[PDB]
RNA sequence: CGGGCUUGAGUUCAGUGGCGGCAGGCGGAAUUCGUGGUGUAGCGGUGAAAUGCAUAGAUAUCACGAGGAACUCCGAUGCGAAGGCAGCUUGCCAUACUGCGACUGACACUGAAGCACGAAGGCGUGGGUAUCAAACAGGAUUAGAUACCCUGGUAGUCCACGCAGUAAACGAUGAUUACUAGGAGUUUGCUCAAGCUUCACAGCGAAAGCGUUAAGUAAUCCACCUGGGGAGUACGCCGGCAACGGUGAAACUCAAAGGAAUUGACGGGGGCCCGACAGCGGAGGAACAUGUGGUUUAUUCGAUGAUAC
RNA sequence: UGCAUGGUUGUCGCAGCUCGUGCCGUGAGGUGAGCGCCCACAUCGGUAGUUAC
């Protein structure tokens, strides 16, 4: 319950959720 | 006399004539105040006390200015002969 | 291995249930649109405004016609394996609790694989489409505002069938069995037994705390952990229309990363008190005097936010 | 060399600064005695009289 624990969490999580968008729709 | 109020504005309406808050002159963060709605009141009943009819309330949205309203209406002319509250949402639609 | 027993387990019977599941009907409030009475200077929105609707006729107000979505009060409690379940009524199911002097006789517990169900959002086909509303458009605030605020607005939100299999899917606490103290309430079956939540012995714990609904004392089986990043990543394999889900490394790198509490400090977090926030005259503009800073030539040295000049 | 000092000074701008007992906590910690006046200006009442009245 720090807190701090969860957000290298959550900002992984976005770069994955990012990585992934950049060749949803690119064939 | 129907009276149709809100949290920005208050307007009152015979039948015959109308006023309201906007069109007496105040326009922002005094349309919700006791003057305002006496006020128009005041302007509606300058003509419904010269119209030959002498009247039910039909208040329907919550401000301040209500009383105001049916006290300057019932003092000039004809008087408020009852106050029926038609103030209406049984779990109906999401705001 | 061969018999027995009824206490565990199950079957039957009676009583008591219930926002448990599925399906068919019925409803009022609000609200949307279309068509007509009355009527006219605005309405709406905001901290203040503006974008928007409105005299080729608004807001408001009275009707008729066509529809979609959600169920105020009761309402905090109850049910379900979990996810979840709330307008009224009916049908078909399932299930629970309590007891019987009814039955059978250990028929039990757990469970790797597998299978089933599984919020919201998402996908495919066909319907429907009122409100709200990602994306998008305009108006504001800001140095900027790709946001917070306002006005519109398409997917979606609703229904049927089929995919998908995820969550802070949480009591962050697996299932079963037996035992161990008290207080305050509450529901049902009648002082007793089930259930439902907070203070609290022994005990446990690092502490916060748990404490008969244990995180106490014990027994059985399953799941999982072995420092932090890299990383739930890469490769391979399985599944899916796609979104993605499942299984799951290594190279390299660091001496930390963490938990609970204590004292300070701080808060655009609150509370309680006590003084800065009506009058008068100056400075900032001019000329001189004076002290500094700067440049020049030797311009001695020091004092330099309030607290140097 | 005031960033080695003594002694002095300005600010913080001030109401809370210490000494003992017990008790609570595994711990870091929490919680009977000492301390917060002076000078000048006003009124009146007794003594002094010069280079003062
Ligand atoms: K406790
Ligand atoms: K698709």
């Amino acid at each position: 319950p720090n807190g701090k624990k969860r957000k290298r969490h959550k900002m992984a999580t976005h770069k994955r959720k990012k990585r992934l968008k950049k060749n949803r729709h690119k064939k | 006399a129907h009276i149709h109020s809100s949290f920005n504005n208050i307007i009152i309406s015979l039948a015959i004539s109308w006023s309201s808050a906007g069109k007496m002159g105040f326009r922002s963060s005094k349309k919700n105040t006791p003057y305002a709605a006496q006020m128009a009141a005041q302007d509606c009943a300058k003509v419904a006390y010269d119209m030959g009819l002498r009247v039910t309330v039909y208040v329907k949205g919550p401000g301040n200015g209500r009383e105001s309203a049916i006290r300057t209406i019932h003092g000039a002319g004809i008087e408020v002969m009852e106050i029926i509250d038609v103030t209406p949402p049984h779990n109906g639609c999401r705001p």
